[PDB]
């Protein structure tokens, strides 16, 4: 959860070198991200997630 | 010499050959085969078409375009009308199978897209109003491919599937369908793609009309973008191999 | 159960790349923290224990509740076994397809008075009965009908004042596992209910006063509460996204991918 | 009849007994650790070295 | 554009200069919008304290 | 564990000098009586065992209580978790820097009726719940929200009559240790909250009333009571001095270094 | 699986075993004794010497 | 499988990896290293920062042209703001260390070029008019690229140094720069080059603002031309790491 002692830190990516392309090749791209956990990676303390709401029982 | 961009495949009369790919995804690391006598149930002898059976089909390819959503077909009623594996599925009350898809969508150097290739087991859709459920007719379609709506469904009284892509018909996140097995069309550094599916299923056989327990999903995440004068036209080609299947009870014709 | 440990690494200048891959493979790539950069040999004593499935799926949740009177028109309630008519006990099952474990019920019952004219209440303990009806079984249709004697469907027979009580129960199915999700109609002819409606039928589950208890209305409670053991899971999947719906079917309401911020740039959410 | 094991420490024995004649009435096991993650990640037939480039 | 599949995409376009910013996100992973709905995001909710080595993999 | 023994001695004339040192070393002499004067053999018994820390820390202590009634405006109780809201317990967690333990958490709850005219009121047995929420997890806004299903977080169930309940919980701190003192603020720019109130965040604990359990109002008195174990420290310091006034800071009122007396020389307090 | 120790007297055994799986289930620990006052007392580098003159 | 291709190199925390390029030239066969105690003058124990020193650091990209003459930079004071690098040099009297250069240009496969990257130790820089010298100002600046100038620079009273390519500034002829340590960015086969420069110098350490010991130099042979509708903007990156850095004889802080 969100707290300003243990904050995490930040990420960036900036241009190294412009995007060369040549002639009748399309000059706007796409990059995609992942996300994964390495095999260090570890969890404690079971707990409810806010996501989901309710109101009344579904029927 | 070798070359980790090339694959051959051969399975009963058909082969495929690729050139341009990345290594074979095997399911979640269990080869398919035939079954083992210590879960069966059945006490009949079971059919083993082999050959009649495993070997390649293509279905119909479909077209590819900036705006297309993307697709999704049922196996296990697809190839129904297909080939003996299109009979061997009417005249019996069970069958195991496990399947071998392989996808084909080629473009030169300057086409810029990717594809995503899932393969969703008891992937169960929603239905547009929230009362009514799914009709037989919208889910399937015999070797045709039903694609998605990239804006939402509006909500009548019709039995409408809901086809919005970033839910994926199953009102999950669309970005989250890796878990499953899956490879990435990329027209820059690939051409095909291919995934093993070993049999998946609550029980150890089944009905095939009845319980469609694999998914097959094809979703663009960026389309596709090329300069003019290039050709316009690209298709999607896929190919669907049954293995090991078996079968038993065998029965009269029909489906009712 | 321990985590791996970090190993050491120099500097490096050599044609062997870790940090690049294709996950056009469909395969992620195990590089770790001392590839790209240089480490410090580090022991780790953290534990993966409470990620197991175990840990995870074992707490008991709350999963329904009804209202029965001592006297009017609802002297009993009835309730069919299904798991998903609370939300947040659903979503926990709903990353596995199938499962497999044995449940353990327990009923927390309460009491409350109602208001009314009724001179010179005095209370008495009251008793609740709780009944299982696999399918098919007789139902009562009165409190009184001959079906409570229940000469065989197993009973509880509870007390205000004690412990809640609690039975075990082992695995019910008839499959060689539970199914969260089924696609597939019951009948042969891709027709009537679709969904996971068809393959679900637990039987029912009942509770009703043994008697009257006073002369003053009285309205009670009962809780369900599921404690999944021994589990075993297979092939997981997605979370659920939109919020539910109803209990038959997937049915959502189309919703946003995520929350939104301000232009890319921007560190902070709003 | 009885067994022994060991408790979840950090930086001790105790003793465990079944008294019913279901195994549904035992415990829960909640010391089962064995984890192999090649069932999701690394679900490729030819297997891929880390030091190597993907595409060769 | 969180309704449509260009949530997923990050533009990348062919400049006058070098060293513009492509892109940035804080690293919060079970609160920050972005890696909150991701598959590792719903995970962590569910529990209180973590720790490890996130990867991100670019394609 | 004993004391040590003090051995005797008889006269002495030497140029050894146990009765000199300096202090200026920052150095407690370790003299001992037999030194300064003749001692006779003798063998002491005493044990220093009720001095060890664990028995110091390890009492149960009150550190809280709330109220919370069955009808009108507030029908639950919430509460943050800080040992500092009571005095005396605060005080003897004081001395040590830095303390390792493990809780062990009792509740009482009591109830008692409310003046009112409402006619024929017939009590029922009450049932409490006591529900824990780690940090950022679901707040319930009221008492029939969703979040009390309990999926997941911790939660008790008690009735009225039985015995008062218990359990017990490990070490929740993220470092090696709980800190009592910390000296610095949340923010790299050396702003907003300054002192130990950055440190604790333990969550929230909740209460209520699973049934209304009568007509008439009821009012509930629940308290909560810490019983540290297997206690390690470290660095201890000074007692606390003055009177005591926030829970979130050491702010005091000056207030002199003891209490007072006649002229040097007096042999008695006033 | 059980234990033997002693009571506190001045001028005897009992049986404890225990029941979870949980460390801090276990009881209390009463009887650790291990004390070493030179941690706070005598805090120098150059150990000093009672007989002797504190500075010479 | 294995490629000649490809490479990659870690420093402390960063990292560059290259999917073209070629070998990476080193020194004149002496991989840079500490200093051996035979050889050592002062007798204050080193600090040797290590991690906080080594590692990449990336200097301000700067276009090119298809008249770009040439730029230089000089490698003791560039870094000298950034980084400890950049502290560490103000707060001692002594330094040693070694440099690898790593130069960054890519171009699709349409674009004409080639670059010349040399490592020049002592370039000693001539003046604008005979008599006088250049000032400290025009020989240096921090971070920022120094450009040559394509025809002769007019003499007059001024300070400027000489700029003209085809003399290098060393008045030499500029064909015959490659006896020093170099690579070849080529358009055509390549992408980035690399350079591992060892100590050098006449005396075994020395301070850092008054003698910069090595001159890194960038001039392109053959011009960038590229049909039009290609992309006209074309950065050179480079990438400077020290490393096995040492210092002595702690002082106040500056430089005066
Ligand atoms: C007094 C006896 C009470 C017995 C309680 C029996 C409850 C049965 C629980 C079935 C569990 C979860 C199953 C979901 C079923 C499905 O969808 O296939
Ligand atoms: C029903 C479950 C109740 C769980 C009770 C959890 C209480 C947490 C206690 C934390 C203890 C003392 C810590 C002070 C914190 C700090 O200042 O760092």
């Amino acid at each position: 959860a969100s707290d300003e002692y243990t904050a995490g830190g930040f990420i960036t990516c900036w241009y190294q070198t412009n995007i060369v392309v040549p002639a009748d090749a399309q000059s706007s791209c796409y990059i995609m991200c992942f996300v994964s956990a390495c095999n260090d990676f570890s969890v404690r303390l079971l707990k409810d997630t806010p996501f989901i709401s309710q109101e009344n029982f579904f029927q | 010499g070798y070359s980790d961009r090339v694959r051959s495949i051969t399975l009963g009369n058909s082969t495929i050959t690729t050139q341009e790919c990345a290594n074979v995804v095997v399911g979640y690391g269990v080869w398919p085969d035939y079954l083992k006598d210590s879960e069966a149930t059945a006490e009949d002898q079971p059919t083993q078409p082999d050959v009649a059976t495993c070997r390649f089909y293509t279905l119909d390819s479909v077209q590819w375009q900036k705006t297309s959503p993307g697709w999704w077909w049922k196996l296990p009623d697809a190839l129904s009308n297909l080939g003996l594996f299109g009979q061997n599925m009417q005249y019996h009350y069970l069958g195991r199978t496990g399947y071998t898809i392989h996808v084909q969508c080629n473009a030169s150097k300057f086409h810029q897209g990717c594809l995503l290739v899932v393969c969703v087991p008891e992937a169960e859709m929603g239905c547009a109003t929230l009362n009514n459920t799914p009709s037989s007719a919208e889910l399937l379609g015999g070797d045709t491919a039903k694609e998605f709506a990239d804006k939402p469904v509006a909500s009548g009284s019709n039995k409408l599937v809901q086809r919005v892509v970033y839910n994926a018909g199953m009102g999950v996140g669309v970005g989250n369908l890796t878990i499953f097995p899956h490879q990435w069309i990329n027209l820059r550094t690939n051409n095909s793609a291919t995934i093993v599916m070993p049999y998946t299923n609550s029980v150890p056989m089944d009905n095939m009309f009845r319980h469609n327990n694999v998914t097959l999903m094809v979703i663009p995440f960026v389309p596709l973008d090329y300069c003019p004068g290039s050709t316009t036209y690209v298709p999607i080609t896929v190919t669907i191999a049954p293995m090991c299947a078996e079968y038993n009870g065998l029965r009269l014709a029909g489906h009712q | 159960g321990r985590v791996a440990d970090t190993v050491g690494t120099g500097p490096t200048n050599s044609e062997a790349i870790p940090a690049l891959t294709a996950a056009e493979t469909g395969h992620t790539s195990q590089v770790v923290p001392s590839d790209t950069m240089q480490t410090r040999h580090v022991k780790n004593y953290h534990s993966r224990s409470e990620s197991t499935i175990e840990n995870f799926l074992c707490r008991s949740a709350c999963v329904y509740f009804t209202e029965y009177e001592n006297s009017g028109a609802k002297r009993y309630a009835e309730w069919v076994i299904t798991p998903r008519q609370a939300a947040q006990l659903r979503r926990k099952l709903e990353f596995f397809t199938y499962v497999r474990f044995d449940l353990e019920l327990t009923f927390v019952i309460t009491s409350t008075q109602q208001p009314s004219t009724t001179q010179n209440q005095d209370a008495q303990i009251l008793t609740h009965q709780i009944m299982y009806v696999p399918p098919g079984g007789p139902v009562p249709d009165k409190v009184d009908s001959y079906v409570w004697q229940t000469s065989t469907n197993p009973s509880v027979f509870w007390t205000e004042g004690n412990a809640p009580p609690r039975m075990s129960v082992p695995f019910l199915s008839i499959g060689n596992a539970y199914s969260n999700f089924y696609d597939g109609w019951s009948e042969f002819s891709r027709n009537g209910v679709y969904g996971i409606n068809t393959l679900n039928n637990m039987g029912t589950l009942y509770a009703r006063h043994v008697n009257a208890g006073s002369t003053g209305p009285i309205k009670s409670t009962i809780r369900i509460y599921f404690k999944p053991k021994h589990v075993k899971a297979w092939i997981p999947r997605p979370p659920r996204l939109c919020q539910y719906e109803k209990a038959k079917n997937v049915n959502f309401q189309p919703s946003g991918v995520t929350t939104t911020r301000q232009s890319i740039t921007t560190m902070t959410n709003t | 009849g009885a067994q022994v094991s060991t408790q979840k420490t950090g930086a001790i024995h105790y003793t465990n007994i079944n008294y019913y004649k279901d195994a549904a009435s035992n415990s829960a096991n909640r010391q089962d650790f064995t984890q192999d993650p090649s069932k999701f990640t690394e679900p490729v037939k030819d297997i891929m070295i880390k030091s190597l480039p993907a595409l060769n | 554009k969180v309704n449509s599949m260009e949530a997923y995409q990050i533009p990348v376009r062919s400049n006058e200069g070098s060293g513009t910013q492509v892109f940035g996100f804080p690293l919060q992973p079970g609160y920050s919008s972005v890696f909150s709905r991701t598959l590792l995001g719903e995970i962590l909710n569910y529990y209180t304290h973590w720790s490890g080595s996130i990867k991100l993999t670019f394609m």
